[PDB]
């Protein structure tokens, strides 16, 4: 960060541009989604492809095989069937001993509030499920 | 290889790597709870919010500090304010790294014991050590000689150190701090019709002192000036767009430090207190005292209070001695700094409590190593 | 599998299947019976009609509601609705379909709990769930977040929702909707000389106020202006064919919404409430309330009540607030697309209740899992 | 000269003469307004109506209390008020005689300011004072060492006293009090089937509160117990003739202020507010401040809250503490009862605001001599 | 006349008559003011307190000692304390009475010349003496040879005396005695998580000391044990019904005597400084000084404390010396029974100093006669 | 006393009984109260008569005619009225130039707390009083 050179400065580094480091955190997953479920992901798209669950539901589904989870792939998005998809892949999550640090809200994906806990959820899986056979993120 | 650095202070976590010049997180140590009837399904909530996200939807919730005085009260709370600064904030594993905490000093026993066995048992930390928040201010301060007085949200505390050696028999410890002054300014905010009542509502006169107080020069001239004017009369927007205007509880407020009877307590005042441990330590140490006061910690940041305790102790210290106040810009974050001065050192690779000595001696090696 | 909607308010039955856009029946709430003699020939002589066939044949009927004020009068007639309902307009057996019904807030236990026991007892559904009207207008409406003020055929009510936590302590309830108002319209369309009497033209005024009536901006400039010219007048035609004209009436009607007292009344009117309400609320939540005001039902559809509605609120809000109204063309239905919505989700399917955990604590039910 | 007493509180003015056993005045602190026409001439009709006046006629009233939370928020009316209580009431010129106000704890400095000018200016008093409320408690307790309780209907507080000396930032106060507990009442009978709604109905659940309503001693086992049976079930009669049937109604209200939360408050309750307050004094004032817990004012006169504080307490104190709660039969009077003791003592006599006092220091003389 | 006697140490004041077995008065050396509001009129209230009068109201009190170190720090409520002592305690008229006063040796000039001037002055003795406390503890012992040690709360002194003669350049002084010792013992039960901060908590350590503190015969071993079993923890019952566990601060509290550097002095401690006084004397005194070790005043109490001074003066003097420790279980009081004794002799009637030597010399007779 | 032949013994009679003597102080005090007030006081009485302060208001009013000071002679025992009389004497004997450690506080009359003090105002109050015309205690 700007280190110790004014209080107000850091101070202004705490409130925002805090993890400016998500930019290289969302390159790694977008690569890693795009071998993965087969759909091409980019760290522009990121949050705008993912933001409806659909997605996320289709990676438990890919990453489980190596509860069945219900979901609605037509859904739109900033809707309660984008909320109701994310809650199902968050429920799939805490079934599988991540915790409510490094969960996001559904809520934090669909209005997209909550992007690094978005990446520090898919991170923590990955880390999980690389003792099932799957290969972990770069 | 690289070690962390957790200040872990009654209102505020300090964390980050040691070397760094300066915390990586800053946020308040608070968790919070849902008070009201949840509606609406498929929200994917959780039960209990910590730090900044706690303090965003304060509305909602009840809101706790686990750490009261700088002891532990709650330590389920502080296990997850923990377990979030490692795995959100760091994102560190810290299995993999040292980590150095803090602590004030005449704490109880028990709570660095019980913090020694929850880095070692929960975390699964290497190696670990707990610092006095005071020596660290002067690690920070760049020097070996000086009184530090230190004031956070729970405790003031002060430590006289010349040549590199502490005089224990001198440490002077003061329960009031920060969260008293902010109690004291939602009393006699009363005086002007304002109610602040909720826990949420504390929070926005906490705000209130850290833009508006300020430490008067002389106490009962301040009085006569805003009695007489309205000129030191200044004005402040609550969240819902209401503005409050505050007049003498500017300065009323933090002059409970150098008063403590202000809110009720048989105590001497935070200049009085640093005199009597100056005169507490043998003769010839006191002039390099009297010399190096130097002030950390958050609630030693109102304008005028380095002025202020010049003055006091002016008239309290013999004349011809010269006595000078070390109050630096960066004094809220002068015990981290100080502390990821301490656990970069090559000559302090030896003081860590590892592991294998606490699967040896358990909890209790935390009182001979520390 | 799939599960049944049920609006069922005060003035019409809204009615479909969970998943659709929009309901698949709308008729009103009313039971027809003969005020003539019972040899009635092509009329179709049966006891008593229902809903749109009422409706229709009113010339020779008494017309009566089954419900006032979200409170059911008639249980053997709310009964005859709902049978027409399940049988006559969706077509469908009750016994394979879970059913969602809805309810204002504030309304006595007992109606809750009747409902759940007809539905159990006379339709023997296999699962059903009572909503509160305002929180689906919110799923409708797409957010977590607001101030929702509901106005049907029977009454308005408000509930302030942040984050999906309801505040139940600021919730307002009146007693004063669109019955009123047309009960009003008949009232003042006597100083023209039109004498509407019967319940059957009870119901040509309600046709005359949603087709004329609209909200004044500003009520002394309107009642001036409607005064110095006949430009605000304007014409409807009877069923018989005559023509009744129409002038300040057209806008004294709905202002009975914003001053209660034009019917007797001593409360405080809509945009009170609903500030009111907001007040209620802690100091933290207010600016996403002032935000987001979301209007629902048949009620506001009126032109001109959304820039009234700001108008009158940004004169009690602080003047920093952004004051904004939420009011969709598809509002009269926000209620049943939340309810569409509600009861298709996934998270949603423990919530019903079933009958095997009636048959375990009877009607009772109804108030520890809704 | 005798001196003038006056309770001046929240609900109901009580008022007398110094050295009397009881207040001789005692009635509603409403002043109330015509809502409808008055259409003929000689009908009744005058532009206002104070007290016992007001609350016979409310039925064509609007009803307005001057005093909220213990504050003066309309002063046009509460000179109304003062001018009824020593004009038509004592029926004494105030020209002539001494007058002892009374006040809450934690006020806004304006309230007494603006009630010593009116004193002064409108009424022309020889001399005023104004004194702390549950002082006088204490006072007609006929004790100098306790902890007291008082609620009235705006606010609740206590404050502890150990030989006379006060410890001021021991103090509490709950802004819930009997009005808040008249409100849920009337927002729990809407569970029942019955609507209250204008002014006037207020003062009729108001009575229904004050005649049915009492504490439980264990809550759980009465909510059981009313669930079980029709044992504890009552009837009232209406103004009209209609009568109210209510069962767990009647506990449900009192029950708030043991729990807060009930009317969506973040606050402790009035037994562990009693304990917060003992536990903010020094140790060894505790054990006479157990023994003497002192009960004041109306909302302390329901059935079984004594048994229910003493039950409380003694789960929150130390098991070798002698908790006493003293609740006298005339407790609903002890504020004034009291200021009759206190204005006649002979040492009081020179601690009087005078007139010529007030004339060299303006009303700002309130803040040093009360 | 018959003479009185006031031993008048720092903590205690012990008065009476010469030739009686004990005092008459015992009680406790504070003066006390009050530190909150006074809120009541009526009490006749003093406006400061002494003795147990002061002990019994502490809880409102700020409590002084006006002696320190064995030195008069403020004389004003020095002569309030005499003031009691005459008129109350002793209920007699000082100037039909001969008064005996004692000091501890190596004081300063003015401390024994201001207390013949207050005597002569205020008081009007017809006359007076200062006799030095050890020199009395003989005379109560009834032996003319013997090295005494007497520790009160603020000064240890011991004098050798042989054959009558005292060896003034033998003489010995710690400004370590019994209020060091509770200091120490609040500092030491921050450890166990108790914190006593006001004057009034400082006479609860103070109770707590003299009823569970004993002297360890071996420092080390005690420690063992204390870290390995629960066997040596004893509980206290605080005046609010609180329980305190405590432990090893039971030892560790009087282990400060025999290690002065556990509350941070350089000093040799009682054993050592004992040993030093006997070989400042003459080589063929020595043998009888090790016989006639007497201990004397409140800080030799403690249990085990004679048996741990026989054991550390044994391996300090040589093998074939016969080291005797003489504790008396009247030791409390020994000071006051050798006045009593010493006051009474008829060979003492002629070393008072008399009104006509301060009248004819000043002051500073008190040098030559005493 | 007991002497210092048990050492626990004397630090009960520092406390619990320390003025045996007590009795013998009233006996006097009551007489002369009696032929000087002619109210009629016994030892055994003394305090249950003494404890509205209105005798001692007469006492004061006696005393002066041998400030005016105001009483409420009909003040039950235990009151603020017997205080209030109680601190009017207290005064009056301040005014006599007595200091303040001879003298009780009103409450320890009224609640009977000070029984010692009471009589030690009463001896010091006539050893003043014999200055001017009123013959003291036997
Ligand atoms: N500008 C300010 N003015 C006054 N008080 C402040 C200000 N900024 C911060 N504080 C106080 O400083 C506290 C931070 O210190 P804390 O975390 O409790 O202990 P420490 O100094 O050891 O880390 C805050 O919680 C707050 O009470
Ligand atoms: N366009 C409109 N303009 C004004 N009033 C309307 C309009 N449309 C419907 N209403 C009135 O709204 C009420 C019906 O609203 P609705 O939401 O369907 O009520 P409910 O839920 O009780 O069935 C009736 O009083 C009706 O006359
Ligand atoms: N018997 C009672 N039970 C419950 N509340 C009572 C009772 N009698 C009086 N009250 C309440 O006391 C309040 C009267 O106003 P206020 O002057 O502040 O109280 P007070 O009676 O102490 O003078 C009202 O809320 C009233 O309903
Ligand atoms: N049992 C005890 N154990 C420990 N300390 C005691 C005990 N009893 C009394 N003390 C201490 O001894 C002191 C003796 O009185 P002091 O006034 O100093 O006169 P002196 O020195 O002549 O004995 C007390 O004030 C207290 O500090
Ligand atoms: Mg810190
Ligand atoms: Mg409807
Ligand atoms: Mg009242
Ligand atoms: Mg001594």
């Amino acid at each position: 960060g700007p280190g110790l050179s004014d209080m107000h400065q850091y101070s202004q580094w705490l409130a925002s541009r805090h993890e400016a480091n998500l930019l290289p955190m969302k390159e790694d997953l977008a690569l890693w989604l795009t071998n993965l479920l087969g759909k091409e992901i980019t760290a522009e798209t990121f949050m705008e492809k993912l933001d409806n669950g659909a997605l996320l539901c289709q990676l438990a589904a890919t990453v489980q095989e190596k509860k069945k989870i219900p979901c609605k792939a037509s859904a739109p998005s900033g809707s309660f069937f984008a909320r109701d998809n994310t809650a199902n892949f968050l429920s799939w999550c805490r079934d599988l001993g991540v915790d409510e640090t490094c969960l996001f809200e559904s809520e934090g994906l669909v209005l997209h509030k909550q992007p690094r806990e978005v990446c520090l959820c898919l991170l923590e899986l990955g880390r999980i499920a690389a003792r099932y056979g799957v290969e972990p993120p770069g | 290889t690289t070690a962390l650095v957790c200040d872990n202070g009654s209102g505020l976590v300090k964390a980050g790597f040691a070397g760094d010049d300066a915390p990586r997180a800053v946020f308040p140590s608070i968790v919070g709870r849902p008070r009201h009837q949840g509606v609406m399904v498929g929200m994917g909530q959780k039960d209990s919010y910590v730090g900044d996200e706690a303090q965003s939807k304060r509305g909602i919730l009840t809101l706790k500090y686990p750490i009261e005085h700088g002891i532990i009260t709650n330590w389920d709370d502080m296990e997850k304010i923990w377990h979030h600064t490692f795995y959100n904030e760091l994102r560190v594993a810290p299995e993999e790294h040292p980590t150095l905490l803090t602590e004030a000093p005449l704490n109880p026993k028990a709570n660095r014991e019980k913090m020694t066995q929850i880095m070692f048992e929960t975390f699964n930390v290497p190696a670990m050590y707990v610092a006095i928040q005071a020596v660290l201010s002067l690690y920070a301060s760049g020097r070996t000689t000086g009184i530090v007085l230190d004031s956070g949200d729970g405790v003031t505390h002060n430590v006289p150190i010349y040549e590199g050696y502490a005089l224990p028999h001198a440490i002077m410890r003061l329960d009031l701090a920060g969260r008293d002054l902010t109690d004291y300014l939602m009393k006699i905010l009363t005086e002007r019709g304002y109610s602040f009542v909720t826990t949420a509502e504390r929070e926005i006169v906490r705000d209130i002192k850290e833009k508006l107080c300020y430490v008067a020069l002389d106490f009962e001239n301040e009085m006569a000036t805003a009695a007489s004017s309205s000129s030191l009369e200044k004005s402040y927007e609550l969240p819902d767009g209401q503005v409050i205007t505050i007049g003498n509880e500017r300065f009323r407020c933090p002059e409970t430090l150098f008063q403590p009877s202000f809110i009720g307590m048989e105590s001497a005042g935070i200049h009085e207190t640093t005199y009597n441990s100056i005169m507490k330590c043998d003769i010839d140490i006191r002039k390099d005292l009297y010399a190096n006061n130097v002030m950390s910690g958050g609630t030693t940041m109102y304008p005028g209070i380095a002025d202020r305790m010049q003055k006091e102790i002016t008239a309290l210290a013999p004349s011809t001695m010269k006595i000078k106040i070390i109050a630096p810009p960066e004094r809220k974050y002068s015990v981290w700094i100080g502390g990821s001065i301490l656990a970069s050192l090559s000559t302090f690779q030896q003081m860590w409590i590892t592991k294998q000595e606490y699967d040896e001696a358990g909890p209790s090696i935390v009182h001979r190593k520390c």
